[PDB]
């Protein structure tokens, strides 16, 4: 009704329609701590919120007030709550509200209440029709907004909207193959639709992954993915693995190739294999290289793997 | 210094020539960091890593009393500011005047809800975050008074009020759900000794479902592995004594991969940037993982170090996350705040102190005055405060009903 930002915006204390109420001030105790020095504005709006809340005045004017209170500190979950009460009580047009929250999110895509608030609305309306488009927009401004992705996964699961997400994933991966969120999303999707048991799928997936690897050999995501879909069933069940991997030694090498090999070797040992002795040696040598030369930042770990590799 | 060395310059980013928004940003930080590293060579001084303890102390000392309107954005996390500050000091081995502590006690009391738990400030609905903070705070103080502020009987009620059938908890009535809640609950419940037999029924299983293909743990099952959530998970499991509910192996490989080979610090998510705070959220997992593994009799475990470059991390923090005026920070360029102050320091300490039964190989970078007081890898408060608290509440009966 009156923008927090209008040059013509104003103190509630100062308002004609807000004179029947006495502004309840914050009570931080006689001897404050971590006490914030609020702007006359911030204090104004909240002193009044304290009151309306305290009275539990479920009025239109209160409603409009939480808006101001939220803009002042969108992280204030209490206000976010009372607002939801007003929404139900005053019986407010929710789609209208959807738009509101939509704009707020655009503004603080990293706030926790805003996203939850939206999920509540969607729930209330049982209408996911706008979600995937909205989210995409936000992920369009920050392809890695944890909340957005989280929100998206909820909409997809709850309303079973799996059909075009892989396509989406492929789109984003084309934009930044290093986007771990997408790789994850990719796993989320396939594992909830077809699963990785499907030979064809499995093969498709690795093939693809082996590509991205053999394309950006120092991109760790691809590696963790390939390892991810594989390692749940045993790398060692995968013969050519070692080989093709072995081929990339001079052509697409990184500590990742080595770590992976060390990983294969591990499984090839868990399952027992001829030449194991040698295998163990080859493995231990890699451990040292990674530890001593190739990836020393985690030398503690790499040597620990060398020691474990000793007992088991 | 490990970082100032010439071969360390090979740990620089391999763009593969395929530049994406990610490469770009990473590369960006790397340069900003390089600069800080080469700070010494250009100026011709011997590098001397020092923790601006006094400057930090004056910063903290001040904030514990009042903050600028720049802090309005936190008006709902006051107990947190308490904790952060009250811990940093704690780590800095600084004093907590018997009067200031009281005020804190008194303030938190005002934050405490009649329904149990704590709110972000006086009159706010209870929330697990502030609750976790409040408690830790009170503990850090550790006095009959502080402890007596906590209404155990009500705490339980509250805790139960948020408990979900699938084992998770809400952060607050009508609130969201994610691992944070689990850790929050577990931490406060255990410390105060209010854990009933069914309180955390199935919680361990819920947390376990959060561990994904990355080996890491996410906010809720299905989500990307994340440092902040991973700590909550693990820590939570350690408290319930069920770490084994996870695949610790892959967990280990994930966290360890989170340390930046060139920067020395940690990243919250694969292919994300370094961030001081993760000095704790990520690095703290190792001490937790040590116990765990050692717990299932792991022989290959070190008796002197954590499974991460303690050196590098100390360097990063010391060289890159310290604010001249006082306070620590995300990374160079980023502003200072008590959150990062609280966690950079927490990370430092983690990096400076090792243990493993009776072993004690501390590693203090630069000026020995840089060493900090020790902190508990689960609660993130002085191990002595932890012990002190649990035992005090131990002599109280779990609120059975
Ligand atoms: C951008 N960035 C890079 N590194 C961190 C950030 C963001 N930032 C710092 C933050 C936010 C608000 C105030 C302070 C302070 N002091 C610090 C964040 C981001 C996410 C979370 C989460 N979850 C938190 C957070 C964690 C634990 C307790 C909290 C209590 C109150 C508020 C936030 C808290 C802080
Ligand atoms: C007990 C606790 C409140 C623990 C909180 C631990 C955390 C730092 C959690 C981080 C929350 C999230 C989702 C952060 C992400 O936005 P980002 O990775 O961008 O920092
Ligand atoms: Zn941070």
């Amino acid at each position: 009704f009156l923008s927090l930002d209008s040059p013509t915006y104003v103190l509630y204390r100062d308002r004609a329609e807000w004179a029947d109420i006495d502004p309840v001030p914050q009570n931080d105790g006689p001897s404050p701590v971590v006490q914030i020095i609020y702007s006359e504005k911030f204090r104004d709006v909240y002193d009044y919120f304290r009151a309306v809340l305290q009275r539990d005045e479920r009025s239109e004017r209160a409603f409009k007030l939480t808006r101001d209170a939220i803009e002042l500190n969108a992280a204030n979950y209490t206000v976010w709550h009372f607002r939801r009460v007003l929404l139900r009580s005053l019986q407010k047009d929710l789609q209208e509200e959807m738009n509101y929250i939509t704009a707020i999110i655009e503004e603080q895509p990293k706030n926790y209440q805003v996203w939850h608030h939206r999920r509540v609305l969607v729930e209330w309306l049982k209408d996911p029709s706008q979600e995937l488009e909205f989210i995409a927009d936000i992920l369009n401004q920050d392809a890695k907004n944890y909340h957005a992705w989280q929100h998206r996964q909820w909409v997809i699961q709850e309303f079973r909207l799996w059909d075009n997400e892989l396509q989406y994933v492929d789109q984003l991966l084309k934009e930044d193959v290093r986007n771990n969120s997408v790789w994850n999303q990719r796993h989320f999707v396939i594992s909830n639709t077809t699963g990785y048991s499907d030979r064809a799928v499995l093969e498709r997936e690795v093939q693809y992954t082996l590509e991205m690897i053999k394309l950006v050999p120092h991109n760790e995501s691809a590696w963790n993915y390939l390892k991810g879909i594989l390692q749940d069933r045993g790398l060692s069940r995968y013969p050519n693995l070692l080989n093709q991997l072995l081929d990339l030694q001079p052509s697409h090498s990184s500590p990742y190739l080595i770590a992976f090999l060390v990983d294969i070797y591990e499984d090839m040992l868990e399952n027992q294999c001829d030449n194991k002795e040698d295998i163990l040696n080859k493995a231990l040598e890699l451990c040292e290289i990674l530890a001593k030369e190739k990836d020393t930042i985690r030398k503690e770990y790499w040597r620990y793997i060398g020691r474990s590799l000793q007992s088991k | 210094l490990y970082s100032l060395r010439p071969e360390h310059a090979r740990e620089r980013l391999q763009d593969d020539s395929v530049e994406t928004v990610t490469s770009i940003e990473q590369a960006k930080v790397e340069e900003k960091i390089q600069e800080v590293f080469s700070s010494y060579k250009f100026n011709h001084l011997v590098p001397r890593l020092v923790l601006q303890r006094e400057k930090h102390f004056h910063y903290l000392k001040r904030g514990l009393r009042q903050l600028t309107d720049a802090y309005e954005c936190l008006d709902a996390s006051r107990p947190w500011l308490c904790y952060w500050i009250l811990h940093s000091l704690e780590l800095l081995d600084e004093p907590i005047p018997q009067i200031v502590a009281t005020d804190v006690c008194q303030f938190l009391e005002l934050c405490q809800s009649p329904d149990g738990g704590f709110g972000g400030g006086p009159g706010q609905y209870p929330h697990l975050a502030p609750t976790y903070a409040a408690v830790n705070a009170l503990c850090i103080i550790g006095t009959e008074e502080a402890y007596n502020v906590i209404n155990r009987e009500k705490l339980l009620q509250y805790l139960y009020s948020l408990k979900q059938p699938d084992g998770s908890f809400l952060m607050h009535v009508g609130g969201e759900v994610d691992v944070r809640s689990a850790y929050c609950a577990a931490s406060v419940a255990s410390l105060t000794n209010i854990i009933t037999p069914d309180l955390f029924e199935g919680t361990a299983e819920w947390i376990a479902r959060c561990q994904n293909w990355e080996g890491g743990i996410g906010g809720v099952p299905g989500m990307e592995a994340h440092g902040g959530y991973t700590f909550c998970g693990l820590a939570a499991l350690v408290i319930l004594k069920k770490e084994r509910s996870l695949n610790l192996k892959s967990l280990l490989q994930w966290v360890t991969s989170r340390q930046m080979r060139f920067e020395g610090g940690f990243q919250g998510r694969c292919n994300k940037l370094v961030d001081g705070c993760y000095s704790f959220w990520q690095a703290g997992l190792l001490p937790l993982l040590h116990r765990a593994l050692h717990a299932q009799g792991d022989p290959a475990l070190s008796m002197s170090h954590w499974m991460f470059h303690q050196q590098a991390l100390q360097e990063y923090i010391l060289m890159c996350c310290q604010c001249p005026a006082g306070g620590l920070l995300d990374k160079p360029g980023k502003s200072r705040d008590f959150y990062h102050t609280c966690y950079c320091l927490s990370g430092l300490s983690i990096a400076q102190h090792f243990g493993s039964g009776a072993m004690l190989h501390d590693v203090v970078m630069g000026v020995p005055e840089n060493v900090l007081q020790p902190t508990h890898p689960v609660y993130n408060i002085g191990p002595d405060k932890v012990i002190q608290a649990t035992t005090h509440f131990l002599q109280k009966p779990v609120p059975g009903f």
